[PDB]
């Protein structure tokens, strides 16, 4: 129970959870492996990490890109998961959490993924083109297998929904904070979610989507919501420093200590 | 929902749930739209005075001379635009307009869906936008230019493979963010509940007319009807009112390409692999891993990387059946009807055509009352067929 | 003769000795089949069921809007083949099967003529001879090879100003030789009788249609109807069964081309002389010692340097009224429909359309109810209009 | 009476008459006067003339190019009549023919055009494309002017037909010997249409398309006609030799003395 025991430890220490996101091979395998030890030690206290995919739908241009320079890597699935091994066995207890897209889980048959994500040490998996009314099959695989199905809570949810989500799901609730897909490019009142949520006793609510400067992170905080995830705002970064590798660790560190600080 | 999402094992509603409540808003339109005699009028008009329905059903008599086939084309051709692509986007335009919307979105891989997409929003006053990947912007400048001078607005899609694919990407992450203004002009009977089934019910017309057509002229149902898959609505718009006449053949053709064995091709259906994309569980060209991957033909139009979750369940309880034909087979069938019929057939119709003449040419002494779905008009292809 | 030759001072039958028999030949068979309820029946299945007759007549409310204009336009351009020409060659094409010929003659310059007639000969079985100016060969590769793949021989005429003209020369310098076993399928409502009165009289159903289509819809006849005006053969099919309705206004409309006042024009009716050739007597583009001379417009298939003579005397004795376009008016109208209608019509018809928006524009408060004739499609004129 | 009087001082020598055609102005005025004076001097017995048009639609290729070099070097309707009466102050007897399409004729009036040639000294007209179904006008006006109206008897000639030609020609009646157009590439049984033409009185006969060698005009004289006319023949020598102008003429002396002959 990764989850839990960091939520316990963040409440009783008054704090909100910061999650960065990255593409697994993004701009190469040992440069990745590389930027993520340093998210780490700059104090990221979960990771959401997407494996490359072909047609990532739910994606802006930022997060596209950075599919299309793990695919000039020739990063696979296989691959991936070789590298999530390799994350936990030198951090045991930071919750990972991996972005899927269905044909990846369904590929090689639903039950065996998740069987494969156990055998790594991945704690959830958040698919993002199944919604709740398709969900049976991923939700009870997960669940069999020790992992936690993370749900979609929209800011245009009606109670059914809200319900729904908060009796399916584990580890955490995807707060979206806005209509649309991933950016950093564009910003996104959610205190009715978060208390309803609350209420119907969901997991923790993360809120994603737009969240790229520390006044987000404690606006989240202070609206109710357990943390706050940011993947376009850092892929930015690796971008731009593809030509500076040591460059590119020292701009990353700097970015999540001071996205860190604001979660306090 | 109010109907049944899947078709058997296929089918379904795969998209984030954020479009989900857009799906539902559709959905209710479309029941509704149908008990709606105001609307059933206003359809049929448009098809009729604007269109041109009812098609003709045209004997073709030089081509099966020599053998105990009996062989009529059902005139999509003709019909305004010169696809069956028509009546679709008229009917789906009607629905968003019933709906409040006054927005439309489309994608589009040789441009046919487009150009049709563009022509129905000008005429009922919605703002287009189309998405196209920007290798197919490059080959296809014509429709390309046909597609602005009808007043839509065309957007190059230069993510991944820069082809379908990736333009049918661009128009859900846009309607994730526009749904509440704009609706999605699906293109073919695929995507998620309620166009499948919406798709079919608007194109339901080609074969309820080859019906009483056949009646007419020689008393009796065809023992087939012969239609290309690309990505499945001129063939389920021709079975549908045959499904319950357990008598009728049902036969679709998809692209062979350079020939199956050679990995050339675009028939998912038959040699593809069923996987999870565009809000769909459906046969899907894929690699080892599950990446997505191209689907080669010579016609452009039958590009769609998939297919139509109704055809992967009438194949699967054995109602329908499907086969493929390669490019060089397709040509052949382009040439022989110019020169015997005077009718220049799209290279997409030619895969068709090209299955019943082997039907014929096979088992000349085999009598045969046959009817070929002819899509579209090939005065697109003369340059192709000419290099 | 059975027949008068002449309508008014205009017509004749100006043609070397050698071929006025083969011009009484084809008289008398169009006299027999015209009684001929067995031709009748026959020539009406090949329009119904392989042209797509009858055409729709569509109403234009988009264009109109804020004046006191309601026009409606016969869909010629969904007719197969993409115009008006083929209801003719059909015709004719059964008439030399009914004279016992196997062989047709055509001429064309920008290639429809040429498109029609192969594609006619194809389907019922006859050898046909197409001639064309080689520059107009080189202009248009699409159509060359569409009669190419349709079965015809296509013949380059080098002499002369080598273009439209000079195949009309060829056209009859073979015939004066192949009579016997060749027919000439003209391609217009002029040359030497029976050919105006023949022409006239296979596309009769175009204007036939309307009347009972605009009674069925509107309850009233229109105020006018406005066709243009290359040769003639849309236009008086659309005139012909109104004739007689003298409340009917009937408008031809002639290519201006860069101005009448430049020179540089199409329009022999109004802006020639009267002179004789190509066995007629009627209106001509000419020099001034009588050399023959060529026709311009931006659209190509408006380049007959004459016009038929029935036009011209519909014109003298007041029944009828002629007027011109100039190219910009044309490709104005041409925009104009494509975006506020969503159909791309011909640059020829579009001459037609320019007048009917002048006719609106001009005076928005007059009550009118227009109806213009659509000959033609206008994928054709893509990248014309685009460089 | 020009013609008249040539056919009986023929007879006379129980003779057949040769009959060449070229075009005005072909290759150049001056060079033209030339060929014809050439003609008349190796023994032409009447000449038929034609004046450049843009569409002769009743001629082969080689007449289609006399046309083509008289129009290079400008030659006009009125440089023509201009040269036709050059000709006749020269040469006072021999009769002259002009072969006409019908708008030439018609466009400055059908009965100026005729007042023109008698001006000039035209002995005949033949309108190519003017069948005797619409030869009223251009009948009436010749015969108004002293201008012979000359018929053509196609092969396929009925009775009425015959008795037609017999009855409004004047001159010489032209015997076509085929079907198609002019041209001296395909060679051309009469008997019966001469003997019926001379039945009802009808102008002396004159064989015309496809002869191009002596033997050719023998058989025409033997079979009852009054003469021949070859154009092709005396059109493709001109073509032959544009780079040397002495051998042309030299040329086209041989030729026409030979085939003149040949008559006898
Ligand atoms: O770039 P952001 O900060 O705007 C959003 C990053 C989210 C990463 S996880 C995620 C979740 C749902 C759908 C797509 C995704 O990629
Ligand atoms: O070249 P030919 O010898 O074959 C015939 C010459 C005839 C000159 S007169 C003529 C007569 C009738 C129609 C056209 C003509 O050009
Ligand atoms: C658009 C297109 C297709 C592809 O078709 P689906 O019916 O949706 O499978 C086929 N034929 C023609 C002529 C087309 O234009
Ligand atoms: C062939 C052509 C014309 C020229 O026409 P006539 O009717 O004979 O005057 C006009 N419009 C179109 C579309 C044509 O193809
Ligand atoms: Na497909
Ligand atoms: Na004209």
């Amino acid at each position: 129970e990764r989850y839990e025991n960091l939520f316990a430890q963040l409440n009783d220490r008054r704090e909100g959870a910061f999650v960065p996101f990255v593409t697994l091979g993004d701009p190469g395998i040992e440069q990745s492996l590389k930027i993520i030890d340093t998210l780490i030690d700059a104090g990221a206290d979960a990771l959401e990490l997407g494996v490359p995919f072909s047609d990532p739908l739910a994606d802006g241009p930022t997060i596209q890109n950075a599919n299309l320079r793990a695919f000039a890597a020739g990063v696979t699935p296989a691959q991936c998961f070789e590298m999530l091994a390799l994350i936990r066995e030198k951090h045991p207890t930071i919750p990972i959490g991996l972005l899927m897209y269905a044909n990846l889980v369904f590929n090689n048959g639903i039950d065996a993924f998740y069987a494969r994500c156990e055998q790594v040490g991945v704690d959830s998996v958040l698919v993002a083109d199944v919604p709740v009314e398709e969900s049976a099959p991923f939700r009870q695989a997960a669940l069999r297998h020790n992992i936690a199905p993370i749900f979609i809570c929209p800011p245009n949810a009606d109670d059914d929904l809200l319900r729904q989500v908060a009796s399916y799901g584990r580890g955490y609730t995807y707060l979206l904070s806005r209509s649309g897909v991933t950016g950093a490019e564009n910003r996104g009142p959610l205190h009715h979610l978060i208390e309803k949520l609350k209420e119907y006793h969901a997991a923790p609510a993360l809120q994603g989507f737009g969240i790229s400067s520390p006044e987000q992170v404690s606006a989240a905080v202070r609206a109710g919501a357990a943390g706050a995830i940011s993947g376009s705002a850092i892929v930015k970064i690796i971008e731009k420093n593809l030509a500076s590798p040591k460059q590119m660790l020292a701009e990353l560190r700097s970015f999540v200590s001071a996205m860190k600080a604001a979660s306090r | 929902t109010l109907l049944n999402p899947y078709f058997g094992e296929f089918g379904g509603m795969y998209v984030p749930q954020i479009l989900m409540p857009a799906l539902n808003q559709l959905e209710e339109a479309f029941v509704r739209a149908q008990k709606d005699p105001e609307f059933q009028a206003q359809f049929a008009d448009l098809l009729k005075n604007y269109a041109g329905r009812p098609t003709a059903l045209t004997k073709c008599q030089n081509i099966t001379a020599g053998t105990r086939t009996t062989l009529y084309l059902k005139r999509e051709d003709l019909l305004h635009g010169g696809a069956h692509k028509t009546n679709q986007v008229l009917g789906q335009a009607l629905l968003a307009k019933r709906m409040g919307k006054s927005e439309i979105i489309a994608e589009t891989g040789a441009g046919q869906h487009g150009v049709a997409s563009a022509l129905a929003s000008a005429l009922l006053g919605l703002k287009c936008r189309i998405y196209m990947g920007a290798k197919d912007v490059e080959r296809q400048s014509p429709n390309v230019f046909r597609m602005r001078l009808m007043g839509a607005e065309v957007i190059p899609v230069h993510s991944g493979s820069a082809t379908l694919k990736d333009a049918c990407n661009e128009a859900l992450r846009d309607w994730s963010g526009s749904y509440e203004t704009a609706h999605y002009m699906l293109g073919t009977a695929a995507g998620p509940h309620p166009y499948p089934t919406i798709v079919r019910e608007f194109q339901r017309m080609i074969g309820e007319e080859t019906k009483a057509q056949i009646l007419d002229k020689e008393g009796r149902l065809p023992d087939a009807v012969i239609a290309c898959v690309g990505g499945g609505s001129n063939a389920i718009g021709m079975f549908a009112d045959f499904i319950n006449d357990t008598s009728v053949g049902l036969i679709g053709v998809e692209p062979g390409g350079h020939g199956i064995e050679t990995g050339e091709h675009g028939a998912p259906l038959k040699h593809g692999r069923v996987g999870i994309y565009f809000g769909m569980k459906a046969p899907m060209m894929q690699t080892a891993d599950g990446q997505i991957e191209e689907s080669y033909s010579i016609s452009a139009g039958l590009d769609f990387p998939s297919v139509g979750p109704q055809h992967a369940y009438l194949n699967s309880i054995g109602r329908a059946d499907y086969v493929s034909i390669t490019d060089d087979e397709a040509l052949e069938a382009f040439k022989t009807l110019c020169r015997h019929e005077g009718i220049i057939p799209a290279l997409e119709s030619s895969h068709a055509l090209a299955h019943a003449l082997k039907m014929m040419r096979e088992q000349p002494e085999k009598e045969q009352l046959l009817v070929v779905n002819l899509s579209g008009r090939g005065d697109k292809d003369i340059f192709t067929v000419h290099d």
